[PDB]
DNA sequence: ATAAACTAAAAACTATTATTATGG
DNA sequence: CATAATAATAGTTTTTAGTTTATT
């Protein structure tokens, strides 16, 4: 397993990206099979090798029931993962490549596979908020962005909270270089504005934070952070 | 030497 | 160590690990009267000796910790 | 080169291997 | 990087005349040589390559179409079809063999086969951290005859030089000896010539190339690259080095029955409770103690295990008066400064080493491996350096990491009764000993079970018949040390062991 | 080996002190981490408590006047983190002050009844208190002979090191109990609650044999 | 109660590749 | 928000701490 390894699995992932709705039938099989051969403790599978995860982010299929099952033990492996890689008490951030593909899976399942009715989805939040100081092209930070700008809507009542800390996280992190990282930012916050000001609306408690923030955040803004200011 | 609690 | 963390966990099954006391290192370390002795010298040894110069992960925080209508 | 095993260059002479030898 | 030896060997007929059929011809005691350092390279450097080429034969082998100049085996790593591959060659009508198959009688140009060896270096896609080349003839005289091509080969030779090539001559059997400097005088590459004699020996350094070294002999490397911290910041780099290591065999490797395929092993960890799939977040590790079960994450007792840096915690200087030899928990250490990481490193080790030496003090720290280690105490003794009669450095300066046991280390033994003994049995031992004593040498034994099994190992690997037999160096000399004694033995149990003592029971 | 507590919970242990913890909290401490280090030991070594100076009595025989206001919390058995939440979770001070003379009667019939089929090399009875709890006198020579017999050694922990009136008089009445027993270096086995913190406040190194 | 291998070896030497300090 | 860029990352081998299984 080597740098063919990975080339191979991109050309999967091009290949479903591409390639789909048609014949995308004869994969359940692969899918387990990969899912299993995963759940082998043996790391010999690369930290760059995580892009299986991105892998096992699957959108080409019906998904059947049978996947449904094995998105719940994905679900749970990743929350295990991420407990590693979030915590430095193992000395271990393994981020490089398996923060990154871990983030890009958990979009491409949690897609169609959850409601903000739980726990779980808390506890992801929580994971995903910690996107401090991450150099190298800041890449696994920009995918959880563009995962909550895919899923804005599955963390509902829990965007209140915080809010002031995803507010200036966001503004700034579109505020940096790396361009990419900046747009991403910029449609990560766009998501957060328009989720935020649905859940605010249909409140009880909308004076609270309506005033606490926005209006308030707006005219402090008073470059293109004033067409940002605009839409809120 | 060692008896009881010390044991 | 292992014994004071699973004590912890015995009678607290819900909590972090319990944090080393400070005597275990108290006899880990030396008598702090010589450090008192040899803090002038290292001093010294320090002045006189010219030195010139990352961690794995700091993770588990992002930085630090968490109306009239 | 003095003291050094040519077999493995960089590697000092490797002598043989002998075995008690009474005084 | 690693060595690039070629053993250049003529053909050319000036190996298979003898200066009696009772002895070796020039060629195939060469290959029996060639063969015992293939085996020596195995037992030492696998990723070393060695070649093997023929010149002044009737045909030729190479990718410059150099005539006359064949090549047995190329830059590789030493197998064993290659060294069967001479073998068929070696001994007598082994040469009869060769001549049948390969021929010989053509001349040849030394600057030819300079020229293809050159490639063969050039052909390797790996550094190499020697370029040696030994040639193998007892006679100089064809390039001794004519001057023009004489003159060509030695500004090649030179030119391989400037390259880094090192050569190398040996001294072959020749009824009318070497007779060395017809050509060869300044032909070789040399760090120290004393060779100016006409040299009738036969050999020059063939003894050690037959003697078959059983070692690995790993290329020098740090163990560790720790950081010796003084109070909290006066920090130097500093080498940590096993001096020795135990050194143990070789893995097996699992084979298939019929394709002796290596077999991709995976043991997956799963519920057999149901069947299922099991993952590493899907376990928790347990200890019950008492009536109680305790359960953790195997995460937990790594952070549990995490106590100190990577690093050495200085915890004073105590004398080295103040060790008990029978304290000792595993093989020691040893200690180098480094300037990669700290410049005045090695200046402030040298002063320390000094002033230890002077002050006889050993400098006790709290050192930590790695992370995830519970740090320990060592004494660092000052390890002087110790230049032999050739002024070879036997002992590095530095310092010597020995391990302080903990409390829990010592175990409580079921002592007897202290008694004594006459001092005229005590002088008896002291004769005893006399007789019996050796003069110890650090290379004075081998672990006999792995030099058979290094033996086992060679001789299936040559599918012999019959693997020669290692020898016991650990095994008393029991008929010698009766020789050497005598009756002092029986006098001296006389003196302690009356006449009823049963020797074992 | 065999190892008794015949702990006192008098008030004058619910006592605390400026300077140290109450005799009662001391008492508590080393109970608890002599326990962990048993517990975390796999010597296997049977462990009774006795508590003098309880509201009320409990023991295997409650005698008509004297074994009263005394409690045998556990009898010898080995140690587990149960016992240790009963030490620090079940373990309350009492209001009465009885004889802890009582007290060793019942923790050497205790000894008797639970030595038994043992492999019991030794046997030891452990008393934590300040010496100013009540007692009688008159059980000493029956006490003495019964302790000698049985073979049990005895300890004291204390609140000061080797105080009241009260506190004074049971120290030499302790002081002639042990010299009898074991001479003056039974004076050796009288210690403080301090000194027994500082020395227990590390668990016993595993040791093994060849 | 484990003296052989129990079980997988925590670690740099010596070689490459995506970053962007910037080029514009 | 473009482009001769550029370089900090990583991934191969070593050699420690886990453990069976008889061993008494």
């Amino acid at each position: 397993c080597k740098i063919p390894a990975l080339d191979l699995l991109i050309k999967l992932l091009q290949t479903f990206r591409s390639s789909r709705l048609m014949d995308e039938f004869k994969i359940g099989e692969l899918f387990s099979k990969f899912y299993g051969e995963l759940a082998l403790k043996k790391k010999i599978p690369d930290t760059v090798l995580e892009k299986v995860y991105e892998l096992l982010g699957l959108l080409g299929e019906v998904h059947p029931s049978e996947m449904i099952n094995n998105a719940e033990n994905l679900f749970r492996a990743f929350l295990g993962e991420l407990k590693t890689q979030m915590t430095s008490a193992v000395r271990e951030p393994k981020l490089p490549v398996l923060a990154g593909c871990l983030k890009g899976l958990s979009s491409l399942l949690c897609n169609f596979t959850k409601s903000m009715e739980e726990d779980p989805q808390t506890s992801r939040e929580i994971f995903n908020f910690v996107l401090q100081i991450d150099l190298k092209r800041y890449a696994v930070p920009s995918a959880g962005l563009r995962l909550f700008a895919l899923h804005a809507s599955q963390f509902s009542t829990c965007l209140l909270d915080n809010y002031v800390s995803l507010f200036e996280v966001l503004l700034k992190w579109c505020a940096h270089t790396n361009v990419e990282l900046k747009k991403a930012a910029l449609s990560a916050l766009e998501s957060f504005l328009k989720q935020v000001s649905n859940m605010v609306a249909k409140n009880a408690e909308m004076h609270k934070n309506k005033l606490q923030y926005f209006m308030e955040q707006f005219y402090g803004i008073i470059n293109k952070e004033l067409s940002i200011a605009i839409r809120g | 030497k060692p008896r009881g609690l010390f044991s | 160590r292992l014994f004071q963390c699973l004590l912890h966990r015995a009678l607290h099954p819900r909590e972090p690990l319990p944090p080393i006391q400070q005597h275990i290192w108290n006899m880990l370390n030396p008598p702090a009267e010589v450090t008192t002795k040899s803090q002038i010298p290292l001093s010294k040894i320090k002045t006189l000796f010219p030195l010139i110069e990352d961690q794995v992960t700091a993770q588990e925080i992002f930085q630090d910790n968490h109306k009239t209508e | 080169c003095p003291g050094e095993s040519l077999i493995n260059p960089g590697f000092k002479s490797k002598k043989p291997a002998g075995g008690v030898d009474f005084d | 990087g690693r060595d690039s030896l070629i053993f250049l060997v003529d053909a050319s007929k000036a190996m298979f005349e003898s200066q009696s059929e009772d002895e070796l011809t020039p060629f195939d005691m060469s290959i029996q040589c060639i063969q015992s350092v293939y085996i020596s390279k195995i037992i030492s450097s696998d990723r070393d390559l060695l070649a093997v080429v023929f010149y002044g034969t009737e045909k030729d082998k190479n990718s410059v179409n150099f005539k006359n100049i064949y090549v047995l085996q190329e830059l590789d790593n030493p197998g064993a079809k290659r060294i069967l591959e001479l073998d068929q060659f070696k001994g007598q009508q082994g040469q009869k063999r060769f001549q049948d198959m390969m021929g010989h009688g053509s001349d040849y140009s030394l600057s030819e086969v300079l020229w293809v060896c050159a490639n063969l270096f050039s052909d390797v896609q790996f550094k190499m951290s020697h370029k040696r080349i030994m040639l193998f003839t007892n006679e100089d005289n064809p390039h001794g005859n004519d001057s023009a091509k004489a003159s060509r080969a030695r500004t090649k030779a030179g030119d391989l030089r400037d390259t880094g090539i090192f050569l190398d001559l040996m001294h072959l059997k020749k009824p009318g000896g070497f007779d060395i400097s017809l050509f060869y005088r300044d032909i070789i590459s040399i760090a120290e010539d004393e060779d100016l004699r006409v040299h009738f020996e036969e050999s020059s350094k063939l003894e050690d190339l037959l003697r078959k070294v059983r070692a690995k002999e790993t290329r020098k490397r740090a163990l560790s690259r720790l950081k010796l911290k003084l109070n909290k910041d006066i920090v130097i780099s500093v080498g940590i080095y096993n001096l020795v290591q135990k050194a143990l065999k070789p893995p097996p490797i699992k084979l298939y029955r019929e394709t002796n395929e290596p077999v991709k092993t995976k043991t997956r960890t799963f519920n057999t409770s149901t069947g299922g799939l099991l993952l590493p977040s899907d376990t928790k590790r347990s200890q019950i103690y008492g009536s109680r079960q305790i359960i953790l994450e195997k995460e937990e007792t790594e952070e549990l295990k995490r106590f100190d840096d990577p690093g050495l915690m200085l915890m004073g200087f105590k004398p080295l008066v103040l060790l008990k030899k029978h304290h000792y928990l595993r093989p020691s250490l040893f200690v180098y400064p480094e300037e990669s990481l700290v410049i005045g490193s090695s200046t402030l080790f040298s002063a320390l080493l000094i002033k230890c030496l002077e002050k006889e003090v050993a400098a006790l720290c709290r050192y930590t491996p790695r992370r995830n280690i519970p740090p320990y105490f060592v004494a660092l003794v000052p390890q002087e350096e110790e230049l032999d009669d050739q002024k070879i450095q036997v002992t590095p300066p530095g310092f010597q990491l020995v391990f302080l046991p903990f409390a829990d280390d010592k175990r409580k033994m079921p002592f007897t009764e202290k008694i004594m003994a006459t001092p005229e049995q005590v002088g008896k031992m002291k004769a005893i000993v006399e007789k019996l004593r050796f003069t110890y040498r650090s290379d004075s034994f081998e672990n006999p079970v792995l030099q058979q099994h290094f033996r086992n190992l060679e001789a299936l690997a040559l599918d012999l018949m019959e693997p020669e037999q290692a020898v016991d160096l650990t095994l008393p000399k029991v008929e010698a040390m009766n020789k050497r004694l005598g009756s002092l033995v029986d006098e001296f149990k006389e003196l302690v062991y009356p006449p009823d003592y049963n020797p074992e029971g | 080996a065999a190892v008794v507590l015949c702990m006192d919970v008098g008030f004058t242990m619910s006592n605390s002190i400026p300077g140290i913890e109450s005799p009662f909290e001391q008492a508590k401490k080393v109970i608890t981490m002599f326990v962990q280090r048993q517990v975390f030991a796999e010597n296997k070594d049977e462990i009774a408590l006795v508590l003098f100076g309880t509201d009320g009595t409990d023991n295997p025989l409650s005698g008509g006047d004297q074994y009263q206001n005394i409690t045998v919390h556990r009898h010898l058995m080995l140690p587990d983190f149960d016992l240790l939440e009963d030490i620090e979770s079940k373990i309350q001070p009492g209001s009465q002050q009885a004889d802890f003379l009582d007290a060793l009667i019942v923790s050497m019939d205790v000894i008797q009844h639970e030595t038994i089929g043992k492999k019991f090399e030794k046997r030891h009875i452990e008393i934590f208190t300040d010496l100013s709890s009540r007692f009688s006198k008159s059980q000493l020579d029956i006490i003495i002979h019964s302790l000698k017999k049985c073979d049990i050694s005895l300890q004291f922990f204390l609140p000061f090191s080797l105080i009241t009136e009260q506190q004074k008089e049971g120290l030499e009445i302790v002081k002639m109990v042990m010299i009898s027993l074991e001479g003056e270096d039974g004076l050796d086995e009288i210690y403080s609650f301090s000194e027994s913190l500082r020395k227990l406040c590390v668990f016993k190194k595993i040791e093994r044999h060849s």
